[PDB]
RNA sequence: GCUUGUGCUGUCUUCGUCCA
């Protein structure tokens, strides 16, 4: 490489936010009883606002 | 407006009772379901109406 | 011929994530 590279060990930490705990998709599913709109929440297979 | 908004209609003499779709009940657990707030308020209103009718006669 | 199994509350509160 034409440019030299800064290089060495550094202390890194893994945070709790992982993509597989955030990915969510919905085509159709449960709806609220009062308004008949998609429910809220990824855990409940909800929709996006 | 004579046809649509008559002044004496601002005093309630008959109350419309909404269908259960407006005040749905919720099952709090596997056995006991919960009455909605509007249902309880309508029950209180109807009890007061019955009380007034009984007292008057 | 023994024939397959469909359904989920609600209201608060808190703590967080990304912008700001």
């Amino acid at each position: 490489l034409m440019a030299q590279v800064f290089f060495g060990p550094t202390y890194y930490q893994r945070l709790r936010h992982m993509v597989d705990d955030k990915i969510h998709a919905r085509a159709r599913g449960p709806v609220q009883v009062l308004t008949r709109q998609p429910v809220e929440g990824r855990s409940r297979d909800g929709g996006l606002r | 407006n004579e046809d649509y908004a008559r002044p004496e209609w601002m005093i309630i003499t008959v109350l419309p009772v909404p269908p259960p779709q407006v005040r749905p009940s919720i099952a709090m657990d596997e056995t006991t379901q919960g009455q909605d707030d509007l249902t309880h308020k309508l029950s209180d209103i109807l009890k007061a109406n019955i009380n007034v009718q009984k007292l008057e006669m």
